[PDB]
């Protein structure tokens, strides 16, 4: 009844054939449309691009001040004596303890809304499976972590855990860009000759931390204040960019930043578990089948996941037997033959099955040809192992086997006649 | 690039990525051997050249055995029939000396 172990690889049909014997069962076909990483996740942090903000001078006039307070992040310098003058361009008439307020401050962008968020994956697993048995044809979401029962069209089916899985997450972080793997340290960035200068707690935070350095000097010309100003490196370091997380993966994964997960990550086997509701009124069809044959065509050195092959057998027992098969795909699996010929199929070649071990039923042969050495000539593709398998060249090298039988005879007779002439005399 | 059925993505402007495994108009039909193998007949990743490697050095192994043991062979055929029944004088000797003439020289 129960329990196949199935790999994971998308839009190829799995064939699992498990039931009690005699087969007459469902066949069970299942596919794999796209995994789902699905985040279980911690923020990090969310950084922007950052708009500095440094106020116009204020000045009183005379005497001394001091200054306060936070917005943000603040830096404040009193400068004193400012201006030289003392007609109305100072607007005081002191300029040896007149003062300025110099202030900056650091205030969010717009690009806040938006980009970036980081976040500190591990995802957990859920699959997308699609069920055939072969009566209808339908796709389904479940967590394959944990013992996982749902019955669709009234067949149990039980998800087993999903283990040794690829994992494209680890330290990201996701711009709306495009998403990037790369490494940081939170809160604790600042100035502007790094990417992410700005450091912020939550979404719509109200502190930050910055280093950033913005410097002020008193007016001491006709101009109105003298500055140095260090601007924004985030903005540089826009163009620069890390490296795509996209592209990060040894097999599939395209990675959607919107609701963040990863598509079609073909990794992580599912032990699977049914019963089918067997019984039914099993045995009461049960086709046999007689001189079993391969022919091979479409043999072609390209590499493509098609197959297209026949195999020419005969029955004369109407009926649906479950196929096929435990060691080959076909992309049929439900087939009422009460007589047949040549009959064609799809295989699913150079995907997961190299070998083939095909069934029409409880009966079997195995196949098929089609790989020539190195020069090229056709040979058979099974069935012992010496690489370019079953050939005249693969019997020619072999036959060194000889040579060691020969040396072999001559060592034999050489210790057995020198026992024999001490005897002799 | 190479590419076997694996996959490999090209990237152009702003039109949409495309990723192929190399599809075309033809398919395999129960191709390469039962225990792990390279894509097509082609030698590299070395699996079809391992068994050329193999073979020749079988050959060398048949005339190093062959030679030490004849040797050895030799001197008893000298032996043999000196021990036996001498063999001083005998047609006897000779049969089994041509072989050990050969054998030592």
């Amino acid at each position: 009844y129960e329990s196949t172990t199935m790999p994971n690889q998308v839009g190829i049909p799995f064939k699992a054939l498990i039931e009690r014997p005699g087969y007459a069962g469902l066949p069970l076909s299942l596919v794999v449309i796209k995994s789902e990483l699905v985040p279980s996740l911690v923020q990090d942090y969310i950084t922007c691009n950052y708009k500095t903000v440094v106020p116009s001078p204020y000045i009183k006039c005379c005497g001394g001040a001091e200054c306060s307070k936070n917005e943000a992040d603040y830096k404040c310098s009193v400068f004193t004596g400012v201006y030289p003058f003392m007609w109305g361009g100072a607007y005081c008439f002191c300029d040896t303890e007149n003062s300025q307020m110099s202030e900056v401050y650091v205030t969010r962008g717009e690009s806040c809304e938006a980009d970036a968020i980081a976040y500190q994956v591990t995802a957990s697993l859920k699959a997308q499976v699609m069920i055939s048995i072969g009566e209808l044809n339908q796709t389904v979401d479940v967590f394959v972590n944990g013992d996982s029962p749902a019955r669709i069209q009234q067949s149990k089916f039980i998800l087993g855990p999903i283990s040794s899985a690829w994992s494209p997450f680890d330290k990201v972080i996701v711009y709306r860009d495009e998403v990037y793997n790369e490494d940081y340290a939170p809160y604790g960035s600042g100035q502007a000759g790094r990417f992410g200068d700005i450091q912020s707690r939550t979404v719509n935070s109200t502190d930050v931390y910055a280093n950033t350095n913005l410097k002020l000097k008193r007016p001491a010309s006709g101009n109105v204040v003298p500055y140095t100003q260090t601007p924004s490196g985030f903005s540089y370091w826009k163009k620069e960019k890390g490296v795509p997380l996209n592209r990060n993966a040894p097999f599939g994964c395209i990675i959607k930043v919107n609701p963040v997960r990863a598509e079609n990550c073909v990794y992580g086997n599912i032990p699977i578990s049914m019963d089918i509701a067997d019984a039914f009124t099993r045995i009461d069809e049960s086709p046999s089948v007689s001189l079993k044959a391969c022919e091979v065509q479409s043999c072609t050195y390209s590499s493509d996941f098609g197959g297209v092959a026949s195999i020419s057998y005969t029955s004369n027992k109407v009926g649906k037997c479950a196929i096929s098969s435990n060691s080959a795909t076909m992309k049929d699996s439900v087939q009422d033959v009460q007589e047949s010929g040549a009959l064609s199929l799809f295989f699913a070649t150079s995907s997961v099955e190299p070998n083939f071990v095909v069934q029409v039923c409880n009966a079997r042969i195995t196949c098929g040809k089609c790989e020539p050495p190195k020069d090229i000539v056709p040979y058979a593709a099974k069935n012992d192992a010496e690489f370019p398998s079953i050939s005249t060249t693969a019997w020619q090298w072999l036959a060194t086997t000889s040579g060691p039988l020969t040396i072999l005879v001559v060592a034999i007779i050489v210790v057995v006649v020198v026992s024999i002439v001490v005897c002799a005399r | 690039i190479q590419v076997g059925a694996e996959g490999v993505e090209y990237v152009w402007g702003n039109n949409n990525p495309v990723r192929l495994w190399a599809q075309k108009s033809s398919s395999s039909s129960a191709h390469g051997n039962p225990i792990s193998i390279v894509s097509h007949y082609y030698d590299l990743y070395p699996y079809w050249t391992i068994t050329v490697l193999a073979s020749l050095g079988l050959l060398i192994v048949i005339s190093s055995g062959f030679s030490c043991f004849l040797c050895s062979v030799a001197r008893t055929k000298c032996l043999t029939p000196y021990q036996l029944a001498p063999g001083a004088q005998l047609p006897t000797f000779i049969a089994l000396l041509c072989c050990a003439k050969s054998a030592r020289a």
